[PDB]
C-alpha cells in the first residue's frame, strides 16, 4: 500500500476566502472530481492490504 | 585641507582565497530548520579576494559595480569609513559614509575630493576633533543627509588581546544602498579564517545616484597603527542557505562553484 | 442535518450503506484583531501636494514620507486631482493598509505628457528623464496649474533635458549639463551646429492650450514587502487575544487562526516568519515587542457514516483528524461553516484514533467489518 | 498574479481588479492538484499491480 | 522511516496538514497486520 | 498569441505587451509536456507489465 | 506633410519600397497627436 491521502480542493486553492471561493464553483466539477479520484486510491490501500 | 602624503607608489595589490565568507540575511524574514534557495548578489566562495595592509600605511582607489564585500582584521579602530562616487569631481554627485568613537553621518552633497584624501585625528587643528569636512571642498547643492549613533563598537574578550575579525557588505540596487555586518574574535596572524558566519542587515538609504567607484578612509613624518583589511566583488548567484533550528544561517551552498 | 448533506453530495434521494466525504468543517473566527504601530501624527501631505514651487524633471524632487499615519481618502475624496491613477494597489485600499516607506516624488510637466508618466511607459520624459520601474507599485496623482504655474511672461524657471545618450535606469536623476554632439563629430566647448546643450525651458505661458499649459505631478512610489512598516492609514489597534480564533490584521497582513505566544526567537531586524507554503506562521505586534506564533484554526474532513436510507435515517459523523476536545468546544452560539449542530449531543462522543465520531455507540464486543472507520474501528446497524 | 500571497491580493485590489489576480492563482492550483492527482493516480496503479 | 501517519495532531508534516493536505488512517492498523501475518 | 515563434514576439513587441504573447505560448507549451509526459508515465506502465 | 490628401471615399494609398524607413525620426516628434501601433512596438519598429 501507500499513505492514503485527501485533500482539501477549496482550502488548498482559495484557502478560508469567500470572494475566491465563488471563483472557483465558475471551474465546476473540477474539485469533487479530484476528491472523487483521491478517494478511489484511499479505498483501494484497503483493498489491497 | 589635503595633507598630501604620497609617498608610496601603486603597489601590485595582494590576494587572498576567501573560503566560506560573504553571506547575509536576504530578506527580514524569519525561518528555521529549512534549506532555501535565495537568487541574488553575494560573495562567490572560493574567491580571490583583494588584500591590503596598513612605515606601512594602505587605502587605494577600487572600482566599485554591482557590490563590496569589506573586512578586517584589526585593534584600536585605524579603519574609519568610505566614500563611493561615479565622476568624483562634482560633474556628478557623491557620497560620504564616515564613522567616528560613536556616531555615523551620512551626505550625498556634489563634493569635490582632493586626489589623496583621508581623515586623521585632528588633535589640535583650531582646537580638538572638527567635524569631519575636509576630506571635500563644497557643498551647496545637498539631495540627502542622514546620522545614526550606536553602529559599530568593540568587544571586551579580556581587554580585546586576539585581532577582532569585522565583515561588512555594501550593496545598491535601483536607487537604494544597503548595508550588513558582523563581528567574530579569532586567532589567525596573517590569513582570512576558514570557517561560516551570517551578516545581519544594519542600515539603508535611498541614494538615486549611479556608482562606479569607492574608497577606505583611515585615521592616526608620523605613526599611525598597523592592519588588514580586504576587499571581495559581489555577483549575482544562488546560494542554498541552511537554517538552523534558531533561524541563523549555520551553512550555505554557492550552486556555481 | 448530516444525512441531508450525504443527499446533496451523491445527488440522490436514497444512499447506499458506507461512509462518504462531506463538506470540510472549520471554525470560524470568534472576533477581528488589528495591529499597527501606536504613531498618531499626521503625514505632511499638504506641503507635498500644495508647496509653493516644485522641482524640473530634470532634477525631479524625491521626499520621504515616514514616522507617520497617512489619510489617502483625504486625497483621494478631493475634487482636486484630474488624475489619480494606482498601479499595484486599488486607491480606495490604501486606507486598509500599511507600508516600509513612502517616497513622495514632485515635479511639473506639460498636460500631453502625462501619459507618459504611468509605469513602464516610453517616450522623451520616460525615456531620458524620470522612469518608472516596469514592476512598479504607487500611485501617479496630476492637475492643471495654469492658474498657479503661469506668469504671463513665459515660466521659464520649468524645463525638460531634451537629449541624453542612453534611456536613464528606473529612478535616477541627473543634474549634469554636458553638451550633446547630435552629429558624428566630437564637440567640445560650449555651443556649435548639432552640439547643443541638453536642457530646455517648457514654455508656459497662461494663453496656451490645454495638454500645453502646466500640470504638476506627484508620485508616491510605496514599497510594500513585508519589512517593519513605518507609514499605515488610520485605522484603531485593538487589544490581542490568545488561543481563541480570530481574524487578524497586522501592518495589512491580514489572515485568520489562532495566536499563541512564540519560543521563535526572531532577531531584531525581523518582522514576519514564513511557512514552506510561503504563507506567515509567527509575527511580531506593532505595539508590543513580541512574537506570536500563528495557526489556521482548526478544521477537518467531515464523513457521515450511515446504513442504507431503505434501513434508517440515522447516521454518525466522522470529524477527521480531530481531538474532539474541540467538537464540544465549537457549539453553534457562534458560526461555523456546517449549520448541523444537532449532533453536538453529547453522551456518543467516542474519540477514535482518525478522528472522532459522533452518534454511534462505542461497544466492547468486536464483530467482523462493515463499514470501515479507519484505524481499527469499523460501524454497523444492530440493535 | 501581482503576488502568490491570496490575501496580499484581496488587501491590495478592489473587486475587479482582485478576480483577474486570483484567477491566475486560481488556475494555476488547479493545474497543480491536477498534476498531483494525476501523478498519484499512476502510483495507485504500481502499488496496485 | 515512516512520515504523517495521521494519527492526531495537536515541521514538514504541520506545514501539509496547515495546507489542507490531510493524511487518513488505514483500516488495519499495524497490530492488526501483524495478528494476520 | 499573434506568432508561435518565440524571438518574432521578441522582436516586434516591447517587455509588457511581450509578456501578454509569451505567456500564451508558454501555458500552452506546458500544457503539451504535461501531456506528453502523462501519455509516457501511462506508456510506462504498459511496457513494465 | 504633403499639401493636400484625398478625402475618405476615396482614401490615398502610397506604396513605400525599395528604401530606409526611421521609424524614431517620426515617433521622436511631438507632432503626433495620435501614434498607436497594433501589431508591433513603435519602439521596435527600427530594429525590423
Ligand atoms: C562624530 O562625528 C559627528 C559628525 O560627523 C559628530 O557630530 C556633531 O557633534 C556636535 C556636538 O554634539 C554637533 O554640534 C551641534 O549640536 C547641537 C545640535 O542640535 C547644537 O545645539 C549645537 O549648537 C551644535 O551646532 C554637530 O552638529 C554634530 N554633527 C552632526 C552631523 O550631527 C560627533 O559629535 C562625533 N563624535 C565624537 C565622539 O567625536
Ligand atoms: C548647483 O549649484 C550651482 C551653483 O550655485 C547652481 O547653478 C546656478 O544656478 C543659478 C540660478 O538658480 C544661477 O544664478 C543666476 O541665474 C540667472 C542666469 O541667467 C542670472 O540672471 C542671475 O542673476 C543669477 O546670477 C547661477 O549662475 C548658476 N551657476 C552655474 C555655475 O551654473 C545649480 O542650480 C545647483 N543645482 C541644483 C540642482 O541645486
Ligand atoms: C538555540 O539558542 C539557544 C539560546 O542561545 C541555545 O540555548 C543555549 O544552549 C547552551 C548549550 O547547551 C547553553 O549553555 C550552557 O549549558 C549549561 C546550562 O544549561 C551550562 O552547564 C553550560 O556551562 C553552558 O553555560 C545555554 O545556557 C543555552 N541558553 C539558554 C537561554 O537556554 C540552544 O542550544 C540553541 N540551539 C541550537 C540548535 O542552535
Ligand atoms: C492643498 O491646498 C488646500 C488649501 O489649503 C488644502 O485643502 C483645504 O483643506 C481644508 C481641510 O481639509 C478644507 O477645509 C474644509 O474641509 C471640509 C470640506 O468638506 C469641511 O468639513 C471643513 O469645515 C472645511 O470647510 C479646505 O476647503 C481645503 N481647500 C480646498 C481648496 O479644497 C489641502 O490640504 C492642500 N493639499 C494637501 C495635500 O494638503
Ligand atoms: C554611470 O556612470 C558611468 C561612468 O561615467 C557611465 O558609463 C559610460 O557609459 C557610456 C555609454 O554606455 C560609455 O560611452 C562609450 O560607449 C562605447 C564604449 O563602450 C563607445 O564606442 C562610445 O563612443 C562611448 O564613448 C562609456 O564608455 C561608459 N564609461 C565607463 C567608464 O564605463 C554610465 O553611462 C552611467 N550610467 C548610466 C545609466 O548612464
Ligand atoms: C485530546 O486533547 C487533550 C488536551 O486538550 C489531551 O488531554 C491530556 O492528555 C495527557 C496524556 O494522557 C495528560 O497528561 C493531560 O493531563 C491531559 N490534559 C487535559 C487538559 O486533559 C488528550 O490526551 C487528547 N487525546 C487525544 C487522543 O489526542
Ligand atoms: C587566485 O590568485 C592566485 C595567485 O595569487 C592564483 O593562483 C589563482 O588561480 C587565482 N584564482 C582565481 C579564480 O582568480
Ligand atoms: C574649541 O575652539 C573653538 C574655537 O576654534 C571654541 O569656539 C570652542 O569653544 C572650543 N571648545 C573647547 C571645548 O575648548
Ligand atoms: C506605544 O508602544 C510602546 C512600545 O513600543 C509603549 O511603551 C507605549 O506605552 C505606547 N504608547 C502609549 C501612548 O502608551
Ligand atoms: C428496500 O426495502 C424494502 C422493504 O421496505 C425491500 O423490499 C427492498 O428489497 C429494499 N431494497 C433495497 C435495494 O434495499
Ligand atoms: C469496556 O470494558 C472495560 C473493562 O474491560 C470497561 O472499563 C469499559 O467501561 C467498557 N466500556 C463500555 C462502553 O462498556
Amino acid at each position: 500500500s501507500m499513505t492514503k491521502t485527501s485533500v482539501d480542493c477549496t482550502m488548498y486553492i482559495c484557502g478560508d476566502s469567500t470572494e475566491c471561493s465563488n471563483l472557483l464553483l465558475q471551474y465546476g466539477s473540477f474539485c469533487t472530481q479530484l476528491n472523487r479520484a483521491l478517494t478511489g486510491i484511499a479505498v483501494e490501500q484497503d483493498k489491497n492490504t | 585641507q589635503c595633507v598630501n602624503l604620497r609617498t608610496r607608489t601603486q603597489l601590485p595589490p595582494a590576494y587572498t582565497n576567501s573560503f566560506t565568507r560573504g553571506v547575509y540575511y536576504p530578506d527580514k524574514v524569519f525561518r528555521s530548520s529549512v534549506l532555501h534557495s535565495t537568487q541574488d548578489l553575494f560573495l562567490p566562495f572560493f574567491s580571490n579576494v583583494t588584500w591590503f595592509h596598513a612605515k606601512r600605511f594602505d587605502n587605494p582607489v577600487l572600482p566599485f559595480n554591482d557590490g563590496v564585500y569589506f573586512a578586517s582584521t584589526e585593534k584600536s579602530n585605524i579603519i574609519r569609513g568610505w566614500i563611493f562616487g561615479t565622476t568624483l569631481d562634482s560633474k556628478t554627485q557623491s557620497l560620504l559614509i564616515v564613522n567616528n568613537a560613536t556616531n555615523v553621518v551620512i551626505k550625498v552633497c556634489e563634493f569635490q575630493f582632493c586626489n589623496d584624501p583621508f581623515l586623521d585625528v585632528y588633535y589640535h587643528k583650531n582646537n580638538k576633533s572638527w567635524m569631519e569636512s575636509g576630506v571635500y571642498s563644497s557643498a551647496n547643492n545637498c539631495t540627502f543627509e542622514y546620522v545614526s549613533q550606536p553602529f559599530l563598537m568593540d568587544l571586551e574578550g579580556k581587554q580585546g588581546n586576539f585581532k577582532n575579525l569585522r565583515e561588512f557588505v555594501f550593496k545598491n540596487i535601483d536607487g537604494y544602498f544597503k548595508i550588513y555586518s558582523k563581528h567574530t574574535p579569532i586567532n589567525l596572524v596573517r590569513d582570512l579564517p576558514q570557517g561560516f558566519s551570517a551578516l545581519e542587515p544594519l542600515v539603508d538609504l535611498p541614494i538615486g545616484i549611479n556608482i562606479t567607484r569607492f574608497q577606505t578612509l583611515l585615521a592616526l613624518g608620523w605613526t599611525a597603527g598597523a592592519a588588514a583589511y580586504y576587499v571581495g566583488y559581489l555577483q549575482p548567484r544562488t546560494f542554498l542557505l541552511k537554517y538552523n533550528e534558531n533561524g541563523t544561517i549555520t551553512d550555505a551552498v554557492d550552486c556555481a562553484l | 442535518d448530516p444525512l441531508s448533506e450525504t443527499k446533496c453530495t451523491l445527488k440522490s434521494f436514497t444512499v447506499e450503506k458506507g461512509i462518504y466525504q462531506t463538506s470540510n468543517f472549520r471554525v470560524q473566527p470568534t472576533e477581528s484583531i488589528v495591529r499597527f504601530p501606536n504613531i498618531t501624527n499626521l503625514c505632511p501631505f499638504g506641503e507635498v501636494f500644495n508647496a509653493t514651487r516644485f522641482a524640473s524633471v530634470y532634477a525631479w524632487n524625491r521626499k520621504r514620507i515616514s514616522n507617520c499615519v497617512a489619510d489617502y481618502s483625504v486625497l483621494y475624496n478631493s475634487a482636486s486631482f484630474s488624475t489619480f491613477k494606482c498601479y499595484g494597489v486599488s486607491p480606495t485600499k490604501l486606507n486598509d493598509l500599511c507600508f516600509t516607506n513612502v517616497y513622495a516624488d514632485s515635479f511639473v510637466i506639460r498636460g500631453d505628457e502625462v501619459r507618459q508618466i504611468a509605469p513602464g511607459q516610453t517616450g522623451k520624459i520616460a525615456d531620458y528623464n524620470y522612469k518608472l520601474p516596469d514592476d512598479f507599485t504607487g500611485c501617479v496623482i496630476a492637475w492643471n496649474s495654469n492658474n498657479l504655474d503661469s506668469k504671463v511672461g513665459g515660466n521659464y524657471n520649468y524645463r525638460y533635458r531634451l537629449f541624453r545618450k542612453s534611456n536613464l535606469k528606473p529612478f535616477e536623476r541627473d543634474i549634469s549639463t554636458e553638451i550633446y554632439q547630435a552629429g558624428s563629430k566630437p564637440c567640445n566647448g560650449v555651443e556649435g551646429f548639432n552640439c547643443y546643450f541638453p536642457l530646455q525651458s517648457y514654455g508656459f505661458q497662461p494663453t496656451n492650450g490645454v495638454g500645453y499649459q502646466p500640470y504638476r505631478v506627484v508620485v508616491l512610489s510605496f514599497e510594500l514587502l513585508h519589512a517593519p512598516a513605518t507609514v499605515c492609514g488610520p485605522k484603531k489597534s485593538t487589544n490581542l487575544v490568545k488561543n481563541k480564533c480570530v481574524n487578524f490584521n497586522f501592518n495589512g497582513l491580514t489572515g485568520t487562526g489562532v495566536l499563541t505566544e512564540s519560543n521563535k526567537k526572531f532577531l531584531p531586524f525581523q518582522q514576519f516568519g514564513r511557512d514552506i507554503a510561503d504563507t506567515t506562521d509567527a509575527v511580531r505586534d506593532p505595539q508590543t515587542l513580541e512574537i506570536l506564533d500563528i495557526t489556521p484554526c482548526s478544521f477537518g474532513g467531515v464523513s457521515v457514516i450511515t446504513p442504507g436510507t431503505n434501513t434508517s435515517n440515522q447516521v454518525a459523523v466522522l470529524y477527521q483528524g480531530v481531538n474532539c476536545t474541540e467538537v464540544p468546544v465549537a457549539i453553534h452560539a457562534d458560526q461555523l461553516t456546517p449549520t448541523w449542530r444537532v449532533y453536538s449531543t453529547g453522551s456518543n462522543v467516542f474519540q477514535t484514533r482518525a478522528g472522532c465520531l459522533i452518534g454511534a455507540e462505542h461497544v466492547n464486543n468486536s464483530y467482523e467489518c462493515d463499514i470501515p472507520i479507519g484505524a481499527g474501528i469499523c460501524a454497523s446497524y444492530q440493535t | 498574479a501581482i503576488s502568490s500571497v491570496l490575501n496580499d491580493i484581496l488587501s491590495r485590489l478592489d473587486k475587479v481588479e482582485a478576480e483577474v489576480q486570483i484567477d491566475r492563482l486560481i488556475t494555476g492550483r488547479l493545474q497543480s492538484l491536477q498534476t498531483y492527482v494525476t501523478q498519484q493516480l499512476i502510483r495507485a496503479a504500481e502499488i496496485r499491480a | 522511516t515512516l512520515a504523517d501517519a495521521g494519527f492526531i495532531k495537536q515541521d514538514l508534516i504541520c506545514a501539509q496538514k496547515f495546507n489542507g493536505l490531510t493524511v487518513l488512517p488505514p483500516l488495519l492498523t499495524d497490530e492488526m497486520i501483524a495478528q494476520y501475518t
